[PDB]
């Protein structure tokens, strides 16, 4: 539904930098997905993270802390179920 | 291979997987270490049977001839200050604290069962305070138990209760000469105890009171088709009387009587109060 990435391309400079971080937003939400952040319209991947891109909600910063704090919440995950094979032999 | 050639044999083996699991074994007849043989060093062949079942704790036991021995070495690993046991039903008691009863009951009894499937008993767990206390509370109930079902004096009931194991309870089959030994006399008290048999012979005719008067079910729920007297009275049981009062009542407030079950309370009831709704149609 959207033609012109120009409002992306004015909310980060780099076009290709921009690029990057709709490629990684796809790839996350085609494969390990995750929830848009907009309502769709039966659309593809490719252009729901533009749309992400278009709210302004979404850089390289965003998704990389996010990340970060996605890879602490798993490092959690396995520091509990450490603490559950401690008890569970003993 | 000792158990073929009657060396040594296994008594019970228990296995709750990854959680707790105990074996229990005894020689059979050859005056050697059953536990000893059959652990190997350390243990190594129970933790390598452990390890084959990814992670058990097994503890080995031993075993004896009598069930009380057998029990008492089924509760291991532990140390016993005292145990409780039955002579008439084959059931033993032993005290510990919270601390080791967490370790001796385990998370889901895998423990505990394993000591109950080693001895083929029920098992009760209290503390030592508790024990007392308990004791205290059963002698008391042991005093108006003998006064109530012997029909004697409380003083002399307390002790006698005392030693008496099924203190009052048809224990006119237990031997009740030794309460001659104290001292006092009985002669009214056999025609006191044949009063409170007469007593109990009322309490039977109260039972029977309990099922009668006591709110009978009414026509409608017993000449319902496929349910009986029993089960008419367990739906009824749960305060319902007419049709619509059965329709209010529902699967958890049926849930108290023991009589009725989910099913018997699934769509009317279960016929009964469908029966009693469409009496009107034939």
């Amino acid at each position: 539904a959207r033609v012109t990435v120009q409002d992306a391309v004015e909310k980060i400079g780099n076009r290709f930098d921009l690029v990057l971080v709709a490629a990684r937003r796809a790839r996350q939400m085609q494969v390990g997905g995750k929830d848009p952040l907009v309502p769709e319209e039966n659309d593809k991947t490719t252009v729901i993270a533009l749309r992400e891109i278009e709210e302004g909600l979404i850089n390289n910063q965003i998704l990389d802390v996010r990340e970060r704090q996605e890879q602490q919440e798993q490092e959690a995950a396995e520091l509990q179920a450490v603490t559950a094979i401690a008890e569970g032999r003993r | 291979p000792e158990i073929g050639e009657e060396v040594i044999e296994i008594k019970a083996a228990a296995r709750d997987p990854g959680s707790r699991a105990k074996i229990a074994v005894k020689t059979n007849d050859k005056r050697i270490d059953p536990v000893g043989a059959c652990v190997g060093m350390r243990g190594a062949r129970v933790q390598a049977v452990s390890t084959e079942l990814g992670g058990e704790r097994i503890d080995i036991v031993l075993w004896d001839d009598n069930p009380a021995q057998f029990v008492i070495n089924a509760m291991a690993p532990a140390d016993v200050a005292s145990i409780v046991v039955d002579e008439d039903k084959h059931t033993m008691d032993i005290a510990v604290e919270a601390g080791n009863l967490a370790q001796a009951i385990g998370r889901n009894g895998q423990n505990v069962r394993l000591a109950s499937q080693l001895s083929g008993w029920e098992l009760n767990v209290m503390t030592v305070d508790d024990l007392q206390a308990k004791h205290q509370a059963e002698a008391h109930a042991a005093i108006d138990t003998f006064t109530k079902y012997l029909d004697i004096d409380e003083d002399f009931a307390t002790v006698l209760v005392e030693e008496g194991f099924s203190t009052l309870e048809e224990l006119a089959y237990v031997p009740m000469k030794e309460l001659l030994e104290i001292e006092g006399l009985d002669e009214p008290t056999v025609e006191a105890l044949r009063e409170r048999a007469k007593n109990a012979l009322a309490t039977i005719a109260q039972a029977q009171e309990e099922s009668l008067g006591d709110n009978k079910p009414a026509d409608d729920l017993l000449n319902l088709e496929g349910v009986d007297r029993d089960l008419a009275f367990k739906l009824a049981a749960r305060g319902v009387c007419t049709l619509e009062d059965l329709a209010e009542q529902g699967i958890d407030d049926l849930a108290d009587i023991e009589g009725l079950t989910d099913e018997k309370a699934g769509a009317l009831i279960m016929a009964a109060r469908n029966i009693c709704w469409f009496g009107d149609e034939a």
